[PDB]
RNA sequence: CGCAAGACGGACCAGAGCGAAAGCAUUUGCCAAGAAUGUUUUCAUUAAUCAAGAACGAAAGUCGGAGGUUCGAAGACGAUCAGAUACCGUCGUAGUUCCGACCAUAAACGAUGCCGACCGGCGAUGCGGCGGCGUUAUUCCCAUGACCCGCCGGGCAGCUUCCGGGAAACCAAAGUCUUUGGGUUCCGGGGGGAGUAUGGUUGCAAAGCUGAAACUUAAAGGAAUUGACGGAAGGGCACCACC
């Protein structure tokens, strides 16, 4: 239950001395301990797993069946991940998966239909993603909407806490392994996408590994 | 045959990382240090250990092996911090200067140095290998 | 660095320059660094313009003392021309060697033991050092390149034009990139030049260590 | 699928070139397509060249060469082991080998 | 960013590449905070406080990141203006 | 052959902003291309530019920013009514947030949240955003 | 079958149609 | 579509109206020879007289005798 | 050794050129044509793409005349085989060759319409131009050629790469695409039935162009992957392999 952490970023992560991983996210810092999201967003994140796929090989003599667990992942206000891992008992890959959707968990970017009373409630901009065929359209919605798309992006949809959106998907949607990395392609790209709100310049705060290096040369060897 | 494996090779390895000051040139000697310095469950895999642990402790004897890192390589690397050399290579009086490289010096604040010989061009300008 | 006569190209290490042969590039010229040279010779030899071979190296000096930690400048030569040069540097700096085999995973792999993760990369051939060019772009690593007339920029952020296939003008440009570093920390002053020869950072051929020992017997 | 990306010939801009007649075969194969060997050959391989020397009039006489060029279609080249199936990225290597 | 309150309402705002003017995504591994020292005028060492630039990864994959750098602390006037 | 000079120069200075160059060159000078730059410079997308005048058709090399995601042409010059101004900002758009669709109109070359205040449609340019 | 002689097979066929539609004309 | 220019409304309209005949549901209901061939003539019901009981064989690996009527 | 014939134009010969494509290779003469480059010439929008209409269009095939060396459908025979009316061998008809009319099709392929713009690098080559030490021939100097260092324009290509794209193979185009619009022509809509039936039209004919339906069927198909197999190429090993 310890997690004593590898990563020169995790170790800060468990100081509770770097209070929000908005801070990691903004240095585009790689997180490859399981137990950094499981710190921060603890207590709010549900995973869901999507579809239980079996992949085989076949081999010298019978088929070696392995499968394949897509996790969604994310609290119901910013943050979600997709997560795949393909494991020989599906007990270990529903495992396996649910640690792969934290490590490649981003914010979503939230905007405004019209008028910008409230809190957001829908994409900022129209954002395209896509891998395979499977090209999926996000349009921002008036409030009260709803996801109007399929039951797949809706389940990452409803964990992004993206409550009204329009979609428009094109291509083998049926292939649930491209049709849920395109839907997470297009909301990792609505803090990517350069609005004429954000011209305001970038002020260059103090990296989390650039501050407390003096702490890097204490606590461990 | 006689071609050790990994469980030999790698008690040979890490018993010189650690006990390299225990052991000698001598089998019979570094034979008995691994039952000492190691818990080896076997009589005949003790020896096939002991053996190419010999063998290795004879080429520390001249140089440098590629999976070893002890206290004494640190003290080469320490012994090789400290070497001096007699006056540069780098401080010569006569130094060859191009009239292309004079040019560009003469754009420079050091236009006209006093150390330096300057020469005429290599007319005949043939310098790629040909084609095949 | 600029306009400043404290940072000015010195006259003692321009005759330097011209006997390591910095000046004396390649045969063929990378498109990416066509600012960094003055002018190509008769019989295809690129001089290297010895002010931005300088400029280049005092700004790639001053990202090195930028880091407050000395110790996480991870400093890798993977060919023997700079596998003294770096394990040299490490030690006056303070920066972290790999002087031959870069494992590939090193900055990536977090269950290898070599599991550094630095936070500036000084390489001495692009090409030579490709794989710390290619794992510094998985994980935020800046980098230092003692770059040659061909070698390319691709994943480098702060090129420094030399003569790095030359036996004695690498350690002459980790030389003045020794020097440079520790100066602005506050431990050399410019007073006096530093006490460590120049000639300390040439890897030394085995055919003139045999010789060597036959020539002062 | 396009397994080349020259269509295993030489023509780019011609649009027709002249047929050549195997010498294994008498396959009609494109002079371009064809594998071509230029072989240089003396008379004798290595055994017979101590003895025709020997009970030759001349004082180290040179013997004359062979200069025969042979077109191969593509299935006499393989059967024949001129050519032969390379790895899929080793197909590229237009280097003729040493 | 604002709501129709005027308040700041979105959970982080995304650096920018100081070079393309693009915003860095938040997992663009190859964008980076490089920081350059600063000189004092005559000693001619680390002031203590630095010039901090940042270049997008797909500048270092274009291999412009150094050409950027060159002409960026130009205009901060670290290298010489002449150059 | 070159058909429209307003469809090449936003395409020219598109392929800029995708590449990154810190400035972008465009050989033919229609006064459209001008009164289009003019409403990308007043919103404040691209920096400004300078016209380079040979007694021909004129060059301009604009400064770009990295601001403008897309400079786009609606060819053919759909003749719009204010009515269907809603269903061309409503597709063509990202956002009734930012993007600005420019229209000629006979109150002149302008973007389309003025031809809502000037109450005057007209024949469709292209867009940015 | 190669769609060759399979088209040589429809060559063939329809000959032997104008043949017989001729017995009628 | 291709041909984009203002004044190319008729071409656009009459490639479609062409191109249309090319979808199989559209020529199976504007060409009256399925209408023709369609054994109730455009009825969802028809009323005939069973003139031999008929014992159909299912096709493929379903192996069964499928009890059909002759109408 | 001579001779007579009709073909063909090796090696030189290339990821070289030209031509709209098909195609085009002995010497010279002749007759028109053409791009690219050069241009401080001239006209001043004359242009792009094109239903209909047309020119050309490998091979084979058809008609007539001439010619028939080689090769060689059909065909004769000898083998091979259970059979071979096939491959293999020797012959040989049409043809292959030319002249004048026909035919209008090819995996006629880069399986990639044409005109335009923009977007990386790299080393070559082909044609013209421009400029630069020196080497070389005309020696008795200039200017030309040959090379040698580059540059520009145009062309055929090549390598490279997180340009980006795409199902991928691959592609500086197949890129500039849900951020969806430069112009324009032809064209496809699950597999079959079927390029069939039918009607017109073309042709001496063979056949071309246009061209459905009833019905039938739950897949056919693309790129890639793993295996099994090969009368594919290797690299091993073993007295249940040989030597």
């Amino acid at each position: 239950k310890e997690w004593l952490p590898v990563t020169k970023l995790g170790r800060l992560v468990k100081d509770m001395k770097i209070k929000s991983l908005e801070e990691i996210y903004l240095f585009s810092l790689p997180i490859k301990e399981s137990e950094i999201i499981d710190f921060c967003l603890g207590a709010a994140l549900k995973d869901e797993v999507l579809k239980i796929m079996p992949v085989q090989k076949q081999t010298r003599a019978g088929q070696r069946t392995r499968f394949k667990a897509f996790v969604a992942i994310g609290d119901y206000n910013g943050h979600v991940g997709l997560g795949l891992k393909c494991s020989k008992e599906v007990a270990t890959a529903i495992r396996g998966a649910i640690i792969l959707a934290k490590l490649s968990i981003v914010p979503v970017r939230r905007g405004y239909w019209g008028n910008k009373i409230g809190k957001p409630h829908t994409v900022p901009c129209k954002v395209t993603g896509r891998c395979g065929s499977v090209l999926v359209r996000l349009i921002p919605a008036p409030r009260g909407t709803g996801i109007v798309s399929a039951p797949v992006p809706k389940k990452l949809l409803l964990m992004a806490g993206i409550d009204d959106c329009y979609t428009s998907a094109r291509g083998c949607t049926a292939t649930l392994g491209n049709f849920a990395k395109a839907t997470f392609d297009a909301i990792s790209k609505t803090y990517s996408y350069l609005t004429p709100d954000l011209w305001k310049e970038t002020v260059f705060t103090k990296s989390p590994y650039q501050e407390f290096t003096n702490h890097l040369m204490k606590t461990h060897t | 045959g006689r071609v050790r494996t990994k469980t030999v090779k790698k008690a040979a390895r890490v018993i010189i990382e650690k006990y390299y000051t225990r052991l000698g040139n001598d089998f019979h000697t570094n034979k008995r240090v691994c039952e000492e310095i190691a818990i080896i469950p076997s009589k005949k895999l003790r020896n096939k250990i002991a053996g190419y642990v010999t063998h290795l402790m004879k080429r520390i004897q001249r140089g440098p092996v590629r999976g070893i890192s002890i206290k004494l390589q640190e003290e080469e690397r320490e012994r090789r911090d400290n070497y001096v050399p007699e006056v540069s290579a780098l401080d010569q009086e006569i130094i060859e200067v191009d009239p292309d490289t004079k040019e560009m010096l003469k754009l420079l604040d050091f236009g006209s140095l006093s150390n330096l010989q300057v020469t005429q061009p290599t007319v005949g300008m043939n310098f790629k290998t040909p084609r095949g | 660095s600029g306009a400043l006569d404290v940072l000015q190209m010195k006259e003692e290490d321009v005759l330097k320059f011209l006997a390591a042969g910095t000046h004396l590039g390649g045969t063929n010229l990378d498109f990416q660094m066509e600012q960094y040279i003055y002018k190509r010779k008769s019989d295809g030899i690129y001089i290297i313009n010895l002010k931005r071979t300088w400029e280049k190296l005092l700004l790639a000096a001053r990202a090195i003392v930028a880091i407050e930690n000395p110790a996480d400048v991870s400093v890798i030569s993977s060919r023997n021309t700079g596998q003294r040069a770096v394990l040299k540097f490490a030690a006056a700096t303070g920066a972290t060697p790999i002087a031959g085999r870069f494992t590939p995973g090193t900055f990536t792999n977090q269950i290898q033991a070599a599991f550094r993760e630095p936070r500036l990369l000084v390489v001495t051939d692009p090409q030579a050092d490709h794989q710390p060019l290619m794992e510094a772009s998985y994980v935020n690593l800046p980098t230092i390149a003692l770059c040659n007339t061909d070698s390319p920029l691709h994943y480098v952020d702060i090129a420094i034009p030399c003569n790095n296939k030359g036996a004695h003008s690498v350690g002459l440009m980790w030389w003045m990139l020794a020097q440079e570093v520790l100066r602005m920390r506050g431990t050399i002053s410019r007073e006096h030049p530093w006490e460590v020869m120049p000639d300390l950072y040439f890897y030394r051929d085995p055919e003139e260590i045999e010789k060597e020992e036959q020539a002062a017997a | 699928t396009k397994k080349r990306r020259n269509n295993g010939r030489a023509k780019k801009g011609r649009g027709h070139v002249q047929p050549i007649r195997c010498t294994n075969c008498a396959c009609c194969v494109p002079k371009d397509k064809a594998i071509k060997k230029f072989v240089i050959r003396n008379i004798v391989e290595a055994a017979a060249v101590r003895d025709i020397s020997e009970v030759s009039v001349f004082d180290a006489y040179v013997l004359p060469k062979l200069y025969v060029k042979l077109h191969y279609c593509v299935s006499c080249a393989i059967h024949s082991k001129v050519v032969r199936n390379r790895s899929r990225e080793a197909r590229k290597d237009r280097t003729p080998p040493p | 960013m604002q709501s129709n309150a005027g308040e700041f309402v979105d959970l982080y705002v995304p650096r920018k590449c100081s070079a393309s003017n693009r915003i860095i995504g938040a997992k663009d591994h190859a964008s980076i905070p490089m920081n350059v020292a600063e000189v004092d005028k005559v000693t001619g060492r680390f002031n203590g406080q630095s010039k901090t630039y940042a270049i997008c990864g797909a500048i270092r994959r274009m291999g412009e990141s150094d050409d950027s750098i060159l002409r960026l602390a130009k205009s901060h006037g670290i290298v010489s203006q002449n150059f | 052959v070159r058909m429209n000079v307003l469809a090449d120069a936003l395409k020219s200075i598109n392929n800029a902003e995708k590449r990154g160059k810190r400035q972008v060159l465009i050989r033919p000078c229609s006064k459209v291309i001008v009164r289009f730059l003019t409403v990308m410079m007043k919103h404040g997308y691209i920096g400004e530019f300078e016209i380079i005048d040979d007694h021909r058709a004129g060059k301009i090399v604009v400064n770009l920013t990295g601001r403008l995601n897309k400079c786009g042409v609606i060819s053919p010059r759909f003749d719009v009514q204010l009515k269907d101004l809603e269903k061309w900002q409503n597709n063509l758009l990202p956002s009734r947030q930012f993007g600005f669709i420019v229209l000629t109109t006979s109150a002149g070359i302008m973007d389309h949240e003025e031809a809502r205040r000037k109450h005057t449609g007209g024949k469709i340019l292209g867009f940015f955003f | 079958m190669r769609a060759k002689w399979r088209k040589k097979r429809m060559r063939r066929l329809k000959r032997k149609r104008r043949k017989m539609r001729q017995r009628s004309k | 579509g291709k041909c984009r220019g203002l004044r190319t409304a008729r071409k656009l309209r009459s490639h479609r109206r062409d191109q249309k005949w090319h979808d199989k549901q559209y020529k199976k209901a504007h060409l009256g020879t399925a209408l023709k061939a369609n054994p109730f003539g455009g009825a969802s019901h028809a009323k005939g007289i069973v003139l031999e009981k008929v014992g159909v064989e299912a096709k493929q690996p379903n192996s069964a005798i499928r009890k059909c009527v002759r109408v």
